[PDB]
């Protein structure tokens, strides 16, 4: 039987300061007991001063980040180049994720 | 006969141009934008004295920060209002914020040219959309059945529009107060209306950042009408 | 009367006037030609320079279908592009199912049936283009010309557009003077001359020459544009003949 | 593309006339004469095989058609319209009846189905009415022998005897004088041949006349033996020789 | 007067669009003829290549529909190829569904039914063609069945189509009045082709070279068209007696 | 599907199909609505060109949409049935989802919305019907009376009439109806409604129908004799 | 599918013969002791069915119906290969869910034919075939006595002997032998109950009851007539 | 005349009048200019107001970081076509990690407009577009007509009185094509070009709209006081 | 395109009338007269066949009177083929109701359903309306004996006595003159035949030109019987009432 999911390992960490924020992640990508890559970037600059990581199944992780980056682009087109605030980005990502409620993106997302 | 989406030899869509004629027959609606708020006012124009005039609803809320006035075939406006309200609420659901006044207006205007042989004809109503957002402050837009929308410092639509617009040309300046705008709408409505203006055949409304969109009570408007009469008799 | 107001209506003559009116749009277009040579085909077209602001060599008119077929047309350019887009879909599905690239006669009928279909209903307009097309397949070289009615035949030489009468006369000379055949390189030279000669019907504005070819020996049976030195050589040959 | 004619092409005129139906009936009037006569023990339907060319093999053109083993049809008007109606009538006898009840439809109900198809071409979008009138003869256990006429409007009527097409007015008068409720099948055939001769100009023989009957069961035409209840079709097309034999006793 | 633009009845009960489609049939100015032998069916058609720039091998109005069935068309080539493609599809589908080769008369009926639909449905125009189908059927033998824009079809002992069909028809009628049989009593198809060409020459009053004719021949289990050199051999035999 | 735009704008900015639908309303029998202080009365004209009619079974002019709201109309009878059915379905749908019966304004807004939709949808003509919708909101004692028309506009009325000769009865109502003091009782309201129809009707016999709607789903249709007593009393006061 | 049935088909000189037993079963219980398993597709094309009895009957009637319409459309007598092609394409489409296992035989203008067809849509050609739960018993007889150039009388004998092997040795088969003979240039002859080797012996006792044996609570006339006049 | 009722009807001379009437809407529109060098491509557009209280209608729309256009005619039609371009630019990036070539963008717009000229029920687009972009083959300028005809040019102008600007660019051709690595001088040439199409009115601060794209310059639109430098 | 040939069957005139409905009613005015009369103990349906022939098989013929179920029947005026389309739909609706509720469909509910179908063809679809007017004669246990009529507009009304088809103005006046509320079926039978005899365009009213039906509780005890009269039975009632 075909299993549409996989586990690419990885660990990410987000901390909010008083006037700053950090999003960190290891660069190792794996399946089972093998290393796929020692440097595969996992945390991404998505524009509008937002950084994002979708950790877990890397195919879903890459798909989500890609669709959110795209959502930032179209937010600018549709709303006169208005900056996407972090709270608005968060609500948007909820809808991206819940859209696949019955076939989920197998990731834990942090922005 | 001929297509509903046909161009004239001058390069204009027949049906759109004809709907503009229906809007000219509509009751007058006026909007004035200031740095203290945007005022919206309409002529109710009841067809008979037995018609309860407070059931005439030509000023409508779209969201807390966006109001709207109409002129022309007002039954056509209902689905436009329904769309506007849905778009405003949907954007808040998707983005946890207020929608920009321009974006709301653009969403409404996207419906306009969706006619052919979609709906069977253009809308026969024009809208004055007024509101406030953090990026561009107080705004007033004129949404037409052509799909075009212009931003205005002040604008009149309906049967008394060209006389009213000439009056708005002279009276508007960038330092108008909200109170000054209220009286100005009342003054110009009184000028172009057939019947004598009072609190039952005319309606006022405004949008401010603090209190949002508010339709004025007949008692509140009646006082502003009395204030207008006295200041015109003052010279 | 009124028989000419609607497509697919037979007049009392048995004619489809809307198709005949589409031909008028074709006759109004620039001159395009096709020459069938010994092991391939050559296509050429007149491109009117409306203004100095047109970037030279950029507004390419001749189109490739698959990798072995060339198409050129006169009349409404957008209609020609629509026909080629369909032709590309037809060629793709043929190769998908049957593996082998679409033979030129097979391809000719695919375009023919599609153009003919636009004469069956009043809800569509006929194509405002005549298309000259062809290439090399397993049975050798083939040249076709397709009209707004959907009518097409195989040709030794073909011409359409405003200077078609001039071009046809030139093509007829080549057929008579070369019963054994014409080489691909000769056909390119001759194509350049014929377009230059046909430009007398469009003498007001100057023009740009565009040539392409498919040849078994010269291009390995693939469609290629004539560029650089070979194009200049053909232009020189053409300019020498008009003087 | 798409059929964009979703509106009726037949409509009421100010006088209440349905123009396209009237014009369809005019096309039927121009058609070659066909007739039907009902006897006590059978029904006969007949028409002229108006051959368009002598090089044409008129046997390959069947104007009289079997619909079911006990039901036959003939027409006057547009042949191509008749041919497609026979295809639809044959199929509907199976789809809306035989595949449900395991038996062939009675004459009146098959006629009803054909009538419905013709009615729909009078009201549906983007079509014209059928330019034919049909005469349908048949037999079934509970209704016995019957003969029906179906018109372009979809209206149908049962007849003792009738004629349609070119010389129908004269032919119907001829049938009124000859018909009675005691006719045997051979008498009806004789009257059919007499009536049909009046409307025929040229040759009048078994090769230019098409004639069929609904009569006794034909076990010789069944194609198999062994089932007592299956006794064969009641529809039988007369041969060229069988017609000529009855033209000597004419 | 929109009853002349679409396929609805005129006050006289006529379909003008069908009548005008019959007129388009003769637009090519080509005449065809079909006859039956003992073992074969032969169809001949005039071939006219008016332009020297044309490839004459691609100019044809005879089509190989299936292995057994051939079709000659009288009318414009776009409609001719429309009918040809459909007939080929119908004949192939028939064999797939019913497990035996589609008969000539059945294909004719099917195409006639399709044509009938165009005379009743408004959105579809009639095709301006007359289709003559030929074969040697496994049940009926040599067969000629012809279809027209009205949706009419019938079998023929022999037939002719085109601007000068009447002259050819009468010529054929007169021959069969003499012989009193429904076919050309000849063993070989070569001689049946020679008969067909001879009687077209007599009827039209014109001589033919090898490039002025187009010939199709149906035998048991195959239909095929003759080359220019095959036709030349036929013309030589005609001239030598 | 049939998609033809039947309702379209003309050069002068008019939609003739909507305006011609109003002409169908003008032809329809007269309907009138009058609201008192604690009731609403719907009066309807019955043309006496049709006798031998069976009045038990013949479709009555006033229809209950719910137990608390009624609808009368002028115009095409067949068209009105479609609007009545839709309204009745929506009334039950509202009770099912909101767990509260429709307000008179909501029901009016729905019917008016359906009418508007039929003025800019392809392949359909407008309803040749204007309606009077009357009743009381749940747990409310304030009378409600609304009017709709083919275009889809609607509004509230102290008193209103529609149909043939409605110009005449509106004339009567405009001079006889006082807003500061509406008909204080059922009697006064029914009397004023019958009086308004008597300006237009002909014989006060089986030509006048009267339906009284009171608060809390109290709806009753008056009989021939009850109405006949109003007709009698009105003319006896008139002989003076 | 339904376990049961013995059916055979045998080619001979100038035609083909099919035969079947007459037992239909529901589990171990005999539902009908004189079932008719020989079905007619057209006058001279007959088939016999094993497996799900409703499916064999239904698929035969459907193709038989379409074969009749095809025959009328083409003005030609139906061919066995047409019945075969229509049956197999229908069955293949339903992926075996229509549990029809048939032996199809007949004569047509092309000649005499004998085919088998299996529920998933595969077909086979042969001179002798057997299907059903008693097919192995039947095939044993066919493999022992079949030869080339059988006469009509020899083929009927062989076919019925093969069915008898099923009747006696297979529990899914029993009762009688039905036969249908399809000869070229002749009417097909359906021989219902060609053999009857299983008549029940007379019972030892009559079980006719004395009248009034059964206790009755109520009696009433049932109105089967329509609503009456007057 | 009898042949202008719909787009599906040719005239007896082979003309499509509905398309020609759509072309007429562009001529009524406000003037806009396009020109390019080998490093940059520039759009200059004269915006039109309804009256003195109204805003000036925006003329320039961004399609991607490397592409955008200016419009003349029906503005809603430009919104439809620009939305389609945005999607196509976006599809190319998402699926192929590839910036959409300006020439291919022109082909897509041609085909989209063509379908509206051959079918019943529809209408042609009533807008002209000037597309500029910088891709893997340098700077580009395209002119789109709703007939479907798309043309690659060094410079051009569309709208009312566009002929004056077009003649100027035809004279200046040899000068402005050489303005490489100097954005301000290329815009100056565009502002001088559009000035040849003005009558009675002149270029003010809310009147003028300028866009630029180039080698190391994302597509950016200048309005308001950002264009005062060029007035 | 196709718009050119569209008659637009569902539009208002400037006067607010539906063209096609009005023209369909004009068609119906030429159809044979049908009359329905309701009495206290039953309903009568009487209708005139249109100019017949001596060769028409009358005993198997039906053009006017149709059975919808055991309790409800209709008289037809207009296009017979159009009527049969609607009649079959009505027969199905009655059975749908019987299956759903296990009770016979009340007369009005059936009438409303058919009338709504007619209405639809006047408002949407772009098709011509049905050129048919019905008289419905039926019984249910709520309202008892009922007469209705419907026409191509989809409008329906209830009646004590009514006519459709030709000469309805003359027929309705004659019915209005002689009808009384306490009338019985046997009296109503006579009125219907007398009215047809006076309004007919034929020279004389004979059995072969008539279709006749009664719905009576003259069925043995509390139940209803439909009686479609045979040709001989129409001949007898014509003699009984003294018309022939
Ligand atoms: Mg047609």
């Amino acid at each position: 039987q075909f299993n549409p999911y996989g586990d690419n390992g990885g660990t990410i960490l987000g901390i909010a300061g008083e006037d700053f924020a950090v999003l960190a992640g290891d660069t190792r990508n794996i399946t089972d007991y093998s290393i796929n890559s020692r440097y595969e970037p996992k945390v991404f600059d998505c524009g509008d001063n937002i950084v994002m990581s979708a950790n877990g199944f890397a195919a879903d992780g890459d798909a989500l980040v890609k669709r959110f980056k795209n959502s930032v682009k179209w937010y600018h087109f549709d709303h006169n180049d208005k900056k996407l605030s972090i709270n608005s980005a968060a609500r948007n990502i909820q809808h991206l994720l819940y859209g696949k409620r019955f076939f989920p993106y197998y990731v834990h997302t942090i922005i | 006969d001929r297509g509903v989406s046909t161009f004239s030899p001058e390069g204009r869509l027949f049906q759109v141009e004809y709907s503009l004629e229906a809007i000219k027959l509509g009751s007058t609606a006026i909007g004035i934008a200031t740095k203290e708020g945007v005022v919206l006012g309409v002529e109710k124009r009841a067809t008979s004295p037995l018609l309860e005039s407070d059931s005439i609803e030509k000023i409508v809320e779209i969201d807390r920060h966006i109001g709207c006035a109409m002129s022309g075939l007002t039954a056509d406006a209902r689905s436009m209002i329904e769309h506007a309200r849905t778009a405003a609420v949907t954007h808040n659901l998707y983005y946890d914020e207020d929608i920009n006044v321009e974006s709301l207006t653009q969403s409404v205007c996207d419906l306009a040219l969706r006619f052919g042989e979609l709906m069977s004809r253009p809308f026969g109503v024009a809208l004055l959309i007024a509101g406030h957002d953090a990026d561009d402050g107080y705004q007033l837009f004129h949404a037409e059945p052509s799909g075009t929308f212009y931003r205005y410092n002040a604008k009149a639509i309906g049967s008394g529009s060209e006389g009213a617009q000439a009056e708005l040309l002279n009276e508007w300046h960038s330092s108008l107060t909200l109170k000054e705008a209220e009286l100005l709408v009342l003054k110009i409505l009184k000028q172009v209306m057939e019947e004598k203006l009072d609190e039952n055949n005319a309606q006022l409304s405004c949008i401010t950042k603090q209190d949002g969109f508010k339709i004025y009570d007949n008692e509140k408007t009646a006082e502003l009408i009395k204030e207008l009469k006295e200041k015109e008799a003052a010279e | 009367t009124g028989y000419d107001l609607s497509n697919s209506v037979f007049s009392p003559d048995g004619r489809n006037f809307q198709v005949e009116y589409a031909v008028k749009a074709v006759e109004n277009g620039t001159t395009s030609i096709g020459i069938k040579c010994n092991d391939g085909v050559v296509f050429a077209v007149e491109k009117l320079i409306t203004s100095k602001l047109l970037v030279p060599q950029k507004n390419v008119k001749i189109q490739v279908v698959d990798r072995h077929i060339g198409c050129v047309y006169s009349g409404l350019i957008p209609d020609g592009r629509h026909l080629v887009n369909r032709g590309r879909e037809e060629a793709a599905s043929f190769k998908k199912l049957y593996k082998t690239p679409i033979p030129i006669p097979a391809f000719a009928d695919r375009l023919g049936q599609y153009v003919q279909a636009h004469t069956l209903y009043n809800s569509v307009r006929p194509f405002g283009v005549s298309t000259i097309f062809g290439g090399v397949d397993k049975n050798g070289a083939h040249l076709y010309m397709l009209e707004p009615s959907g009518s097409y035949w195989g040709y030794k030489g073909a011409a359409t557009g405003k200077g078609r009468q001039s071009a046809k006369a030139e093509l007829e000379k080549l057929v008579d003077h070369h019963p054994e055949g014409l080489s691909a390189r000769e056909a390119v030279k001759q194509a350049a001359k014929i377009i230059y000669l046909a430009h007398e019907d469009n003498k007001e504005k100057d023009f740009e020459l565009e040539i392409s070819w498919c040849s078994l020996s010269e291009t390995n049976g693939l469609h290629k544009f004539v560029k650089g030195d070979l194009l200049q050589e053909a232009i020189d040959f053409a300019q020498k003949e008009i003087n | 593309m798409t059929d964009r004619y979703s509106f009726s092409l037949t409509t009421f005129s100010p006088s209440g006339k349905l123009g396209q139906i009237d014009y369809a009936l005019t096309a039927v009037k121009q058609g070659v004469t066909s007739l039907g006569i009902k006897a006590t023990n059978g029904v006969v339907i007949a028409t002229e095989k108006k051959s368009s060319s002598p090089l044409a093999m008129s046997e390959t053109l069947s104007k009289v058609s079997l619909l079911t083993p006990d039901i036959g049809a003939v027409y006057s008007g547009m042949g191509p319209d008749y041919r497609v109606l026979v295809d639809k009538s044959r199929k509907v006898a199976h789809t809306s009846y035989k595949r449900i009840y395991g038996e062939y439809p009675p004459t009146k109900l098959l006629v009803s189905e054909v009538a419905k198809i013709m009615q729909e071409a009078t009201q549906s979008g983007g079509v014209r009415p059928f330019g034919v009138s049909l005469l349908i003869a048949g037999h079934d256990e509970f209704n016995g022998f019957s003969l029906y006429q179906v018109d372009p409007s979809g209206s149908y009527f049962p007849w003792k005897a009738t004629a349609i097409g070119k010389g129908s007015v004269a032919a119907k008068t001829f049938l009124e004088k000859r018909w009675n409720d005691e006719l045997e099948l051979e008498d009806a055939i004789h009257i059919a041949l007499l009536t049909l001769k009046e409307s025929v100009e040229g040759e009048f023989n078994g090769d230019t006349i098409e004639l069929a009957i609904i009569g006794d069961e034909n076990p010789d035409l069944l194609g198999y033996t062994g089932i007592p209840t299956d006794k064969g079709p009641r529809f039988r097309k007369l041969t060229s020789q069988e017609i000529n034999d009855r033209l000597e006793a004419l | 007067g929109y009853d002349r633009h679409i396929t609805i009845f005129s006050p006289e009960g006529r379909l003008y669009q069908v009548e005008y489609a019959f007129k388009a049939t003769n637009q090519t100015n080509i005449n065809s003829l079909a006859v039956r032998g003992k073992d074969c069916t032969v169809v001949i058609s005039q071939k006219k290549v008016p332009d020297k720039l044309l490839d004459p091998t691609t100019v044809s109005y005879i089509f190989c529909i299936s292995r057994t069935i051939g079709m000659v068309v009288n009318g414009p080539i776009p409609d001719a190829r429309n009918a040809a493609l459909r007939a080929k599809a119908e004949a192939a589908e028939f064999r797939y569904k019913y497990g035996y080769d589609m008969p000539c008369d059945v294909l004719a009926k099917r195409m006639a039914n399709l044509s009938q639909i165009y005379t009743q449905r408004a959105y579809m125009r009639p095709l301006g063609v007359i289709l003559t189908f030929v074969s040697v059927d496994e049940e009926l033998g040599p067969s000629i069945y012809k279809t027209d824009p009205a949706g009419y079809y019938v079998g023929y002992k022999a037939t002719a189509t085109g601007p000068k069909q009447q002259e050819i028809t009468t010529n054929l009628e007169n021959h069969f009045k003499k012989s009193k049989i429904d076919h050309i009593n000849e063993e070989s198809w070569e001689k049946v082709v020679e008969f067909a060409i001879t009687h077209m020459i007599d009827a039209l009053g014109t001589e033919f070279s090898k490039n002025d004719l187009e010939v199709g021949v149906a035998t048991k289990d195959k239909f095929f068209t003759l080359s220019a050199e095959n036709i030349e051999e036929r013309l030589v035999a005609i001239a030598e007696q | 599907g049939y998609d033809r735009a039947l309702s379209i704008f003309s050069p002068d900015g008019h939609i003739f199909q909507v305006e011609y639908a109003l002409e169908a309303v003008k032809r329809g029998t007269c309907a009138v609505g009058v609201k008192g202080k604690n009731c609403v009365v719907l009066g309807c004209e019955r043309r006496s060109t049709l006798k031998l009619q069976d009045t038990r079974i013949t479709p009555s002019k006033v229809s209950k949409i719910d137990s608390h709201v009624v609808l009368s109309f002028s115009g095409l009878n067949a068209d009105s049935r479609i609007l009545i059915e839709k309204a009745r379905v929506e009334a039950q749908s509202h009770r099912l989802t909101l767990e509260d019966p429709v307000t008179v304004e909501y029901l009016t807004r729905y019917v008016a919305g359906v009418q508007q939709r039929y003025t800019q949808s392809g392949g359909v003509r407008p309803f040749g019907v204007s309606t009077l919708i009357a009743g009381f909101d749940p747990r409310d004692d304030e009378p409600k009376l609304y009017q709709t028309e083919p275009s889809g506009i609607y509004s509230s009325w102290s008193a209103q009439t529609i149909g043939r000769n409605s110009k005449t009865v509106r004339e009567f109502l405009e001079k006889n109806y006082d807003r500061k003091e509406p008909p204080a009782t059922v009697e006064e309201c029914v009397k004023l409604t019958v009086r308004s129809l008597l300006e237009v009707v002909q014989t006060g016999a089986k030509n006048i129908e009267i339906t009284v709607v009171k608060p809390d789903s109290d709806i009753v249709a008056l009989s021939s004799e009850e109405i006949n007593q109003y007709v009698t009393q009105i003319e006896q006061e008139k002989q003076e | 599918t339904s376990v049961g049935t013995t059916i055979v088909g045998v080619k001979f000189n100038n035609g083909v013969v099919i035969a079947a037993d007459t037992r239909s079963t529901q589990g171990p219980i005999v539902a009908d002791k004189n079932c008719a398993k020989l079905h007619r597709i057209s006058p001279k094309i007959w088939c016999a069915g094993a497996g799900t009895a409703a499916d064999t009957e239904a698929v035969t009637q459907l193709i038989g119906s379409n074969i009749e319409l095809h025959s009328l459309y083409t003005s030609r007598e139906p061919r066995v290969v047409s019945a075969l092609q229509m049956l197999k394409q229908h069955l293949f489409k339903y992926q075996g869910h229509i549990g029809a296992y048939l032996i199809v035989a007949g004569v047509d203008p092309t000649g005499s034919h004998l085919f088998s067809i299996h529920a998933h849509g595969s077909t086979d050609v042969g001179y002798y075939l057997s299907l059903g739960s008693g097919s192995l018993a039947a095939m044993a007889v066919l493999e022992s006595h079949w030869k080339q150039d059988l006469t009509k009388e020899e083929a009927i004998k062989l076919a019925s002997d093969a069915i008898q092997a099923g009747i006696w040795n297979d529990l899914g088969s029993g009762s009688n032998v039905d036969v249908c003979v399809m000869e070229i240039g002749k009417d097909a002859e359906y021989l219902r109950n060609y053999l009857t080797p299983n008549v029940r012996e007379e019972k030892q006792k009559s079980y006719k009851f004395p009248r009034g044996t059964t206790a009755v609570l109520k009696e009433s006339i049932v109105n089967i007539c329509d609503i009456q006049e007057e | 005349n009898n042949y202008d009722g719909d787009t599906v009807t040719f005239s007896p001379t082979g003309r499509l009048f509905q398309v020609e009437y759509a072309l007429e809407a562009i001529k009524q529109g406000s003037v806009t200019v396009g020109l390019r060098s080998n490093t940059h491509a520039v759009l200059v557009a004269l915006k039109r107001n309804a009256d003195e209280l109204s805003s000036y209608q925006k003329k320039i729309i961004k399609c991607d970081e490397h592409m955008g256009l200016s419009l003349a005619g029906l503005a809603p039609d430009a919104r439809v076509l620009s939305n389609y371009l945005r999607q196509q630019c976006n599809y190319s990036s998402l699926v192929f990690n590839r910036k959409l070539a300006v020439e291919r963008a022109g082909h897509l717009l041609c085909d989209k407009a063509q379908k509206n000229t051959q079918s019943y029920g529809g209408r042609p687009y009533g807008v002209g577009l000037l597309i500029i972009g910088y891709d893997k083959s340098g700077a580009h300028l395209l002119e789109f007509q709703p007939s479907g005809n798309v043309t690659e040019l060094y410079g051009t102008a569309i709208g009312a009185r566009s002929q004056g600007a077009k003649t100027y660019l035809e004279r200046t051709l040899d000068t402005f094509i050489k303005i490489d690595g100097n954005p301000d001088e290329l815009i100056k040439a565009g502002v001088e070009a559009i000035s040849q199409s003005l009558r009675d009115e002149s270029l003010t601060v809310d009147n003028l709209s300028i866009a630029i794209v180039g080698k190391d310059t994302p597509f950016t639109i200048y309005d308001g006081e950002a264009v005062a430098k060029y007035i | 395109g196709s718009r050119r040939y569209d008659s637009r069957t569902t539009i208002f005139s400037p006067e607010g009338r539906l063209y096609q409905v009005e023209y369909a009613l004009e068609s119906i005015s030429h159809a044979g007269t049908a009359i329905g009369i309701m009495a206290s103990d039953g309903i009568v349906l009487a209708a005139e066949r249109k100019v017949t022939s001596t060769l028409l098989e009358q005993d198997t013929s039906t053009e006017k009177l149709y059975k919808l179920n055991d309790k409800i029947a209709v008289a037809v005026a207009g296009l017979t083929a159009d009527a049969e389309i609607l009649i079959n739909t009505a027969r199905i609706h009655a059975q749908n109701y019987l299956k759903t509720y296990n009770e016979d469909i009340p007369v009005e509910i059936l009438v409303r359903r058919l009338s709504d179908i007619k209405q639809g063809y006047t408002q949407h679809g772009g098709l011509r309306p049905f050129g048919v007017s019905f008289i419905y004669a039926g019984y249910d246990d709520r309202y008892g004996y009922q007469l209705y009529t419907s026409n191509p507009s989809g409008n329906y009304t209830g009646w004590k006595a009514i006519s459709v088809g030709a000469n309805t103005s003359a027929a309705q006046t004659l019915l209005q003159m002689d009808y009384k509320d306490d009338m019985k079926v046997d009296d109503a039978i006579e009125l219907a035949l007398k009215t047809l005899s006076k309004t007919t365009d034929s020279s004389a009213l004979t059995y072969d030109r008539l279709e006749f039906a009664t719905i009576r509780k003259g069925a043995n005890d509390g139940e209803v019987y439909q009686k479609i009269f045979k040709p001989q039975e129409i001949k007898d009632i014509l003699v009984k009432t003294g018309i022939t």
